[PDB]
C-alpha cells in the first residue's frame, strides 16, 4: 500500500480541493463526521482509499491532505463548512496577505515567510505514510499565489522528498472568470519554474469547463460552485484508480510511465462523456460506443483545441459503469474508421483501456445527472499546444511595452526571470512541433 | 481590510462628510452609529471602513484635517456629526490662504505632526491596514500643500501600503482664487511620486454635467458634491461589500496601473440624478462610455483606453451585463489598446445605492487624461511666463525653481500619455 | 479671532473714521453707549462682529481703532460727539501742533515725540487679539499728519509686526477742497515712503467723489460731511466680508490674492453703486443688472480715470442686500459682450463675486436713499496710472523752481529725498505700463 | 496757539490799538474785558489773542513799546485803554528822533531788555505758542529801528516760530519828516532776513484810496487807520475764527511763501465806498478784490504775476457762488498767475462779517508787481545817498556808510528776485 498526499494552493486549489473530497468521502461512503460505517478494520487497515484517507482510534477517517492559502477567507468555508469536522486544525494554513495577483509576490515575498511552515505541516503527514508514492497540487494559473507560491512549493518538494512523483492539477486562464489582467504573465512563470519539478499535469480551462455547463447543463451564467462540481468529476474519475482496486495506473508511477513519454511534454488532455443535465427527467441511456465516440468531440474536452491536426502518444480509456469489455473494443473498432487518429510512429496505435464497475456518483443538489456509465479520455496530444500558443502571444502583447512589469521587479524578481520563462515556452512550443508536425 | 480615510481642506473635509453619511445609509448606520439594516451582506466587510467601538457603535476610521475651524465646525453641526470620533479632529487657528506653500511649508508644518499621531493611533489599532485614502482639492491651499504633505509623511513611515487619493481638479468655471492653477500643478508633481492610485474629479466637467444635462443654470457646490459621493460610493463598491474583482486596494492597482506614473483613473457614473422612470442595462452600459457621464472633462474619443473596470450595482442579470459590456467593447473596439488583452473586468454588486434601483460606475486609465494635465499646464504658463501672484508663494520661501521643476513633471506626464496613445502591436 | 485693528490719522482719516464707525454701529445694532442687545455672549465671543468690537465684562462693545491726530480740535469733536462713551480715552491721542501741511513736520520734527506714544496704544489693543490679521490704516495724502506722520506709522509697524498685513485707505487730493499748495509734495513723499511697507491701498480721490455728490444726490457744493458718507460706504462694501458671515461671504483676503498680482501694483479702483437720491430713489427699482452696469462706467468710480483706456488685471465684484447668483450671472454675461473688457493675457477673464445678505443701511439725515442692493467693485487696472501722471506732472511743475522746497528743507530734509521720491514714482508708472504689455 | 503781540512806536501803537478795537467789537469783548457777545464762535479761538484771567477777563496779549511816553499815555486814555495790561507797558523817555539808528543801535538798545522780559513773561503762560505779530512803521525810528531789533532779539531766542508783521511804507503824502528812506531801507533789509510774513501797508496807496475813491481831500492818520483796521482784521479772521485754510500763521506761511525772500505780501478790501454812496454781489467783491484801487499797497498786480493768493470772504454768500467767482477770476486773467505753481488760489469764506458790512472779501496776495512798491523806495534813497545828504544822523551814532550800501544792494537784489520768477515759465 502506498500513500498519496493532496496539497491545494490558493483559492482555486481550496475550492477546487473541497469539491473534490466531499465526492471522495460520497463514493467511498464517508460521513461528514469521518465515521466509515462500511470499513471493518477499525483504526487501520490497508485498503484502496487508504492511500487518500487515513484512521484515528475512534474510526474516524481522515483526508491525507494538505491546504494553503495567503488569506483566511477561503479557508474559512472548509473550517466552518459541512465537512469541517473532516479534518484537523493544523491541515489548514492561511496567511494574512494575499499575494496580489503577483507570481513576485506569492514566490519571494510572501512565500519567503510561510515555506517552512507549510513544509512542516506536510512533514508531519508524510511521516505518517508507510510507503509514500507522491503528490496531487491543486492550482491555478493566474492567481499570485497559486502560481507564485506553487512554484516554489514544488522546487522544495523536489529537495525534500526527491524521486517521488509530483502530479498537477491546473486551472488555465480564462476571461469570462478572470480576476486579473496579469494571468498571462504568472502562468509562464509558473509554468517554466515548474516544468522540470512536475512529472504530469492535468490543465482545465476555465473556457471549456464554462463552455459545457452553459451548453450541456443549461446554466446561464454558471459559477464557482457550477465549474467545480464539474471539474471535481473529472478529478475523480482520474484519480478513482488510485482509491479503488484494479491494475491501470494503481500508482502515480504508472501516470508518466502510461501517458508520458517524453518528461517536458507531461500535459495530457482529458475528455469527459456524458454531461447530461439533471433537470432533463428524459433520462436516455447512451451506450460505451456512444460514450466512446464523444470522447473525440472537441465539445467535451477540458481544453478547447484539435486533435485531429496533432499527433497521439499515448491514450487511456478510462470507463466508469456498466461497461462490458466486449462492447469497449467494439467501439473502438468503429472509431478506428470513423475518427481522423494519428499517433506518432514511435509509439503503438493502442489504447489501455480501465474499466470500474462502479459508477459514477453526484452530489446531491448538483447540477450534474445519475448516468450507468461514463468514460473520462486521457490522451497525450500534441493539439495541447494551442494553449500554450494562445498563452505565449498574450503574453507577447503586454511584455512588448514592458507593462504592469514594474509590479514583479518591485517585489525582488528581475526582468531577466520574464524573457527567461518566455524562452523555455518558445522551447516547448517547439518541441510539440518536432514530435507532431511533418513536411 | 482596515483602511484610514483622511480628509483635509475645505473641499476634502465637505466632500468627506458627503462620502461617510452615504456610505453609512448603505450599511445601516445611523447618525449615532448603531446598526438598523436588514441585509447581512452590509456588515461583511464593515470593517474596511468602520472601526467596532464596544456597545455594536460603529465610528468611521477617519480623519479630519484642517488649518482653520470653519468647516470643521460646520461639518461637526450637520448630520452624521457625532458618528465621528471626536479625538480624530485636528485644526489650527491660521488658516492657509489658498497658497501651496503656506499648506505644505510653512502653516501645516506645525500641525502636521499632530495629524501623523492619531494616523499611527489609528493604523496601531489595525488588524490589517491595506492603506489610506484622501479626500482634498488640489487648487486650494490645505488640501493641496498639507494634503501632499501628510501623503509624504505617511508614505515615509508606511512604504508598503498603498497610497489612494480622491483629488478634485480646479477650474475657472468654478473657482475661488486666480492662483489655482499654481497650487494644482505643485500638487499633481507630488501625486504622480508618492501615490499609488488617484483619482481625478473635474470640477469642469462636475459643472458642465449640472449645467448641460442636470439643467442647473447656477450650480452650487452641494450640486457638484452631490456627483461626487455617487461616485465615491461606486468607485468603492468593491472595496466594501463581498467579491473578488478589486476587493482590495492593491489587487485594484495591479489591474488599473500598467505604469507606474499613468495611476490617474478617470471616474464615470450611470444614471446621473440630482426619477421613476427605470433604466435598463443596455443603457446603463451606453451611458457609462459616453464622455457626457465622465467625472473628468475629457474626450475618451480622443484617447485609448488601457485598463478599464466598470461595476454595476442592483438587482439585474450577470448575462445581461455580460451582453451588453461585450458589445459596448465592439462598438469601441478602436480605443482600446492591442497590447493589453481582456483589459475591460467587470463587477457586479447586489446593493445598490439609496433611491436608485439599478446604477452603473465607471473606472477608467485612459491616455484621454492628459487633456486634464494639458488644461491646467497652459493656465500654468499664461501666469509664470509673466512670474504673475508668485510674491505669493516666494514670501514663504519657496524658489522658482520649484515652479518650473513642478511644470517639467507634468509636461512629462502628458508626453508620457501620448507615448502610449499611439503605440501600436 | 482674525480681528482687525482701525488706526486714523490726521483730520481726514479721524473724521471719516467717525463716518465709518457711526455707521458700523448701525449695521450691527450697537447703540452709542457700546450696547449691542442682540449680542448673547457678555464678556466676549468669536462672532463675526468681534473682527472689529472687542467687549467688556459689561456689555459694552468697544471699537478695535486708535484715532491719532497732531492736533486736538477734531478729535476733541470725537470726545464730546454722540458716540463719545464708545471708545475709551486711551484710544484717542492728540499733540498740541500739527505738522502744518509739511510731510517733514509729521513724519519727524512733531511726529517723532508721539510715536512711541502712539505704538504703545496699538500694542495695547493688539494684546487683546487671539489671531491678530492685519492693520487698516485711515490717512490722507496731502495733509502734514496724514503724509509724514503715516509714514512713519507704516515703518514702525512693518519693525513691530514684520508682515503682517496692512491696507491703506488713503484720499488721493483734489483742488475743490484742498488746504494746501504743497500736497503734491506731500503725496509723492508718502507713497514713496510706504510703498513696501503696504500690502493694498485703496485710494479715495476728492475729486470723483466731489462729483458723484453733485450729479448723483444732488449737493450743489458738496461739503466733507457729504464726502465722508459716501466714502465710508465704499469702506462699509469692502469690510462687511470679515464683520458678516454667509454662505456666498467671500474674505477680503481671498480678493487680496486675486487683486495684487505684484508687490508694488496692489493699488485696487473702487467703484459703488447706486448712489442716488431719496427724490430720485421714489418710483425707482434698481436691479442687479441696472447696479452691475453702473461699475463700469466711469464716472462712477473712487479716482478719476478711464479703465477703458487701460487693461483689467482682476475685477471682483461685492454685492450686499437682495442679490441672487442667478441674477449676478446674469448681468456679468451682459456686460461681457456689451462692454469691452479687455484682460491682460497672463491672468484668466473671469470676475469674482462675493455677496452678503446685510441690505446697505444710511445713517439718519443722510443724502442717501436706502436701497434694497448695492454693489461694490474692486478692480485691478492699468488705467489707475493716470492719477500717478497727474500727481506726478504737478510735482514737476513745482520742483523744477524749487518752490517751497525750503519749508522742508528747514526742518531736517534733503533735496535728495525728494528725487528719490520722484524717481520712485517714474518707476511706478512704468511698471503699470509694463504689465499691460502682451507676453512674447 | 496763542500769538503775541507788539507794537512799537508812534505808529505802530495808533494801528495797533485801532486793531485791538475792531477785534474785541467782532468777539463781543467790552473795553472791561467781559464776553457781552451772544455766538459761541466769538470764544472758539478767543485765546489766540487773549488770555483768561479770573473772573472771565478777557486781557489782550499784547506789548506797547517806545521810546517815548507821550503817544502810550494816549492810548491809555483813548477807548480801550483799561483792558489792556498795565505793566505790559515799556516806555522811555529821550525819544527816537525819527533816527534809525537810534532806535536801532544806541537809544532802543537800552530798553530792549525791558522788552524781551515782557516777552518771555507772556511767552510762559502760552500752551503752545505760534509766534509774534508786530505793528510798526518804517518810517520813523523807535518801530523802524528799535522795532527790527525787537526782531532779532526774539529770533534768537524762538528760532522755530513765526514772525509776522504788519510794516507802514512811508510815503511823502503823508510823511512826518524827510529821512524816511533811509529809515524803510535800513529796515526792509532786516526784514528779509529776520521775518517770515510781512503785510506791506503803503502810505501811498492808503492816501489815494481816500483822496481818489473816498474822496476825503485832507485825510488824516484817522482815516488812513481805519483802512488798516479793515485789513488786519480781514488777514486775521482764518486766525480768530474756527475755519481750517489757513487756520495758523504756520499753514499760511507753507501757503504763501514759496521762497524764504519773498514773503511780502500786498493785501486788498473790498468793498471800499465812503459815506456819500448808495445791493453788492459775489461777482462784484471778486472782481473789486483783484483790483488796483483795492490794493493796500501801490502796485498794479497787471503789471506782474500772482505767486499765490489768499481769499477771505466774510458774511452770508452762497458758497457754490464764491467757488464759481474765483474760478472765473482765474481763467480771465489766467496770464497774470504763474503756471508753475498748480492751484495757488486758496478761498476761505467765513459766517460772520465784520461791523457794519453784510459782505465783505479780504485779498492777500504774493505778487511780483511789489516791486514797484520797493523801486519807489530805492529810488528815493539813492536821490539822496548821491548827494551824501543827512549822513550824520546815522553816522554821528557810530554806524557807518557801507551799511547804507548793503541795505540798497538787498533791496537790489529783492525787486531781482522778484522779476526772475515773473518771467520765469514751466516749459
Ligand atoms: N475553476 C475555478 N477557477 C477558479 C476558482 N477560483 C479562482 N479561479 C481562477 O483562478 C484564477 C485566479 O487564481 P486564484 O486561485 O483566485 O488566486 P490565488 O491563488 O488565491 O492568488 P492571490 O489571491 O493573488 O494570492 C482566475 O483565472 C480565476 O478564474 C475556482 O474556485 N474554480
Ligand atoms: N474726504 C476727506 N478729505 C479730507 C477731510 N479732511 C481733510 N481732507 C483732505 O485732506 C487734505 C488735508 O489733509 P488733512 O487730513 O486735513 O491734514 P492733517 O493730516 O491733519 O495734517 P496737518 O493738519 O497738516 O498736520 C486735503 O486734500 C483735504 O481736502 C475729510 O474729512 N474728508
Ligand atoms: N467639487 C468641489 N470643489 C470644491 C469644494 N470646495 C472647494 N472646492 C474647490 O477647491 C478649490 C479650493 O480649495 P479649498 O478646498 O477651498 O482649499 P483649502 O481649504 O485650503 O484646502 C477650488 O477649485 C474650489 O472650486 C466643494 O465642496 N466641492
Ligand atoms: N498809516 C499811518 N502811518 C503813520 C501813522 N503815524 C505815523 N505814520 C507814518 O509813519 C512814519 C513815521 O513813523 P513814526 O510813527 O514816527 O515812528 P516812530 O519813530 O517809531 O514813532 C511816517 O511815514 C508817517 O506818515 C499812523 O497813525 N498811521
Ligand atoms: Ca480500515
Ligand atoms: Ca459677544
Ligand atoms: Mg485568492
Ligand atoms: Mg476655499
Ligand atoms: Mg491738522
Amino acid at each position: 500500500m502506498r500513500e498519496c498526499i493532496s496539497i491545494h494552493v490558493g483559492q482555486a486549489g481550496v475550492q477546487i480541493g473541497n469539491a473534490c473530497w466531499e465526492l471522495y468521502c460520497l463514493e467511498h461512503g464517508i460521513q461528514p463526521d469521518g465515521q466509515m460505517p462500511s470499513d471493518k478494520t477499525i483504526g487501520g487497515g490497508d485498503d484502496s482509499f487508504n492511500t487518500f484517507f487515513s484512521e484515528t482510534g475512534a474510526g474516524k477517517h481522515v483526508p491525507r491532505a494538505v491546504f494553503v492559502d495567503l488569506e483566511p477567507t477561503v479557508i474559512d468555508e472548509v473550517r466552518t463548512g459541512t465537512y469541517r469536522q473532516l479534518f484537523h486544525p493544523e491541515q489548514l494554513i492561511t496567511g494574512k496577505e494575499d499575494a496580489a495577483n503577483n507570481y513576485a509576490r506569492g514566490h519571494y515575498t510572501i512565500g519567503k515567510e510561510i515555506i517552512d511552515l507549510v513544509l512542516d505541516r506536510i512533514r508531519k503527514l508524510a511521516d505518517q505514510c508507510t510507503g509514500l508514492q507522491g503528490f496531487l497540487v491543486f492550482h491555478s494559473f493566474g492567481g499570485g499565489t497559486g502560481s507564485g507560491f506553487t512554484s516554489l512549493l514544488m522546487e522544495r518538494l523536489s529537495v525534500d522528498y526527491g524521486k517521488k512523483s509530483k502530479l498537477e492539477f491546473s486551472i488555465y486562464p480564462a476571461p469570462q472568470v478572470s480576476t486579473a489582467v496579469v494571468e498571462p504573465y504568472n502562468s509562464i512563470l509558473t509554468t517554466h519554474t515548474t516544468l522540470e519539478h512536475s512529472d504530469c499535469a492535468f490543465m482545465v480551462d476555465n473556457e471549456a469547463i464554462y463552455d459545457i455547463c452553459r451548453r450541456n447543463l443549461d446554466i446561464e451564467r454558471p459559477t464557482y460552485t457550477n465549474l467545480n462540481r464539474l471539474i471535481s468529476q473529472i478529478v475523480s474519475s482520474i484519480t478513482a484508480s488510485l482509491r479503488f482496486d484494479g491494475a491501470l495506473n494503481v500508482d502515480l508511477t504508472e501516470f508518466q510511465t502510461n501517458l508520458v513519454p517524453y518528461p517536458r511534454i507531461h500535459f495530457p488532455l482529458a475528455t469527459y462523456a456524458p454531461v447530461i443535465s439533471a433537470e432533463k427527467a428524459y433520462h436516455e441511456q447512451l451506450s460505451v460506443a456512444e460514450i466512446t465516440n464523444a470522447c473525440f468531440e472537441p465539445a467535451n474536452q477540458m481544453v478547447k483545441c484539435d486533435p485531429r491536426h496533432g499527433k497521439y502518444m499515448a491514450c487511456c480509456l478510462l470507463y466508469r459503469g456498466d461497461v462490458v469489455p466486449k462492447d469497449v473494443n467494439a467501439a473502438i473498432a468503429t472509431i478506428k474508421t470513423k475518427r481522423s487518429i494519428q499517433f506518432v510512429d514511435w509509439c503503438p496505435t493502442g489504447f489501455k483501456v480501465g474499466i470500474n464497475y462502479q459508477p459514477p456518483t453526484v452530489v446531491p443538489g448538483g447540477d450534474l445527472a445519475k448516468v450507468q456509465r461514463a468514460v473520462c479520455m486521457l490522451s497525450n496530444t500534441t493539439a495541447i499546444a494551442e494553449a500554450w500558443a494562445r498563452l505565449d502571444h498574450k503574453f507577447d502583447l503586454m511584455y512588448a511595452k514592458r507593462a504592469f512589469v514594474h509590479w514583479y521587479v518591485g517585489e525582488g524578481m528581475e526582468e531577466g526571470e520574464f524573457s527567461e520563462a518566455r524562452e523555455d515556452m518558445a522551447a516547448l512550443e517547439k518541441d510539440y512541433e518536432e514530435v507532431g508536425v511533418d513536411s | 481590510r482596515e483602511i484610514v480615510h483622511i480628509q483635509a481642506g475645505q473641499c476634502g473635509n465637505q466632500i468627506g462628510a458627503k462620502f461617510w453619511e452615504v456610505i453609512s445609509d448603505e450599511h445601516g448606520i445611523d447618525p449615532t452609529g448603531s446598526y438598523h439594516g436588514d441585509s447581512d451582506l452590509q456588515l461583511e466587510r464593515i470593517n474596511v471602513y468602520y472601526n467596532e467601538a464596544t456597545g455594536n457603535k460603529y465610528v468611521p476610521r477617519a480623519i479630519l484635517v484642517d488649518l482653520e475651524p470653519g468647516t470643521m465646525d460646520s461639518v461637526r453641526s450637520g448630520p452624521f456629526g457625532q458618528i465621528f470620533r471626536p479625538d480624530n479632529f485636528v485644526f489650527g487657528q491660521s488658516g492657509a490662504g489658498n497658497n501651496w506653500a503656506k499648506g505644505h511649508y510653512t502653516e501645516g508644518a506645525e500641525l502636521v505632526d499632530s495629524v501623523l499621531d492619531v494616523v499611527r493611533k489609528e493604523s496601531e489599532s489595525c488588524d490589517c491596514l491595506q492603506g489610506f485614502q484622501l479626500t482634498h482639492s488640489l487648487g486650494g491651499g490645505t488640501g493641496s500643500g498639507m494634503g501632499t504633505l501628510l501623503i509624504s509623511k505617511i508614505r515615509e513611515e508606511y512604504p508598503d501600503r498603498i497610497m489612494n487619493t480622491f483629488s478634485v481638479m480646479p477650474s475657472p468655471k468654478v473657482s475661488d482664487t486666480v492662483v489655482e492653477p499654481y497650487n494644482a500643478t505643485l500638487s499633481v508633481h507630488q501625486l504622480v511620486e508618492n501615490t499609488d492610485e488617484t483619482y481625478c474629479i473635474d470640477n469642469e466637467a462636475l459643472y458642465d454635467i449640472c449645467f448641460r444635462t442636470l439643467k442647473l443654470t447656477t450650480p452650487t457646490y452641494g450640486d457638484l458634491n452631490h456627483l461626487v459621493s455617487a461616485t465615491m460610493s461606486g468607485v468603492t463598491t468593491c472595496l466594501r461589500f463581498p467579491g473578488q474583482l478589486n476587493a482590495d486596494l492593491r489587487k485594484l492597482a495591479v489591474n488599473m496601473v500598467p505604469f507606474p506614473r499613468l495611476h490617474f483613473f478617470m471616474p464615470g457614473f450611470a444614471p446621473l440624478t440630482s426619477q421613476y422612470r427605470a433604466l435598463t442595462v443596455p443603457e446603463l452600459t451606453q451611458q457609462m462610455f459616453d464622455s457626457k457621464n465622465m467625472m473628468a472633462a475629457c474626450d475618451p474619443r480622443h484617447g485609448r483606453y488601457l485598463t478599464v473596470a466598470a461595476i454595476f450595482r442592483g438587482r439585474m442579470s450577470m448575462k445581461e451585463v455580460d451582453e451588453q459590456m461585450l458589445n459596448v467593447q465592439n462598438k469601441n473596439s478602436s480605443y482600446f489598446v492591442e497590447w493589453i488583452p481582456n483589459n475591460v473586468k467587470t463587477a457586479v454588486c447586489d446593493i445598490p445605492p439609496r433611491g436608485l434601483k439599478m446604477s452603473a460606475t465607471f473606472i477608467g486609465n485612459s491616455t484621454a487624461i492628459q487633456e486634464l494635465f494639458k488644461r491646467i499646464s497652459e493656465q500654468f504658463t499664461a501666469m509664470f511666463r509673466r512670474k504673475a501672484f508668485l510674491h505669493w508663494y516666494t514670501g514663504e520661501g519657496m524658489d522658482e525653481m520649484e515652479f518650473t521643476e513642478a511644470e517639467s513633471n507634468m509636461n512629462d506626464l502628458v508626453s508620457e500619455y501620448q507615448q502610449y496613445q499611439d503605440a501600436t502591436a
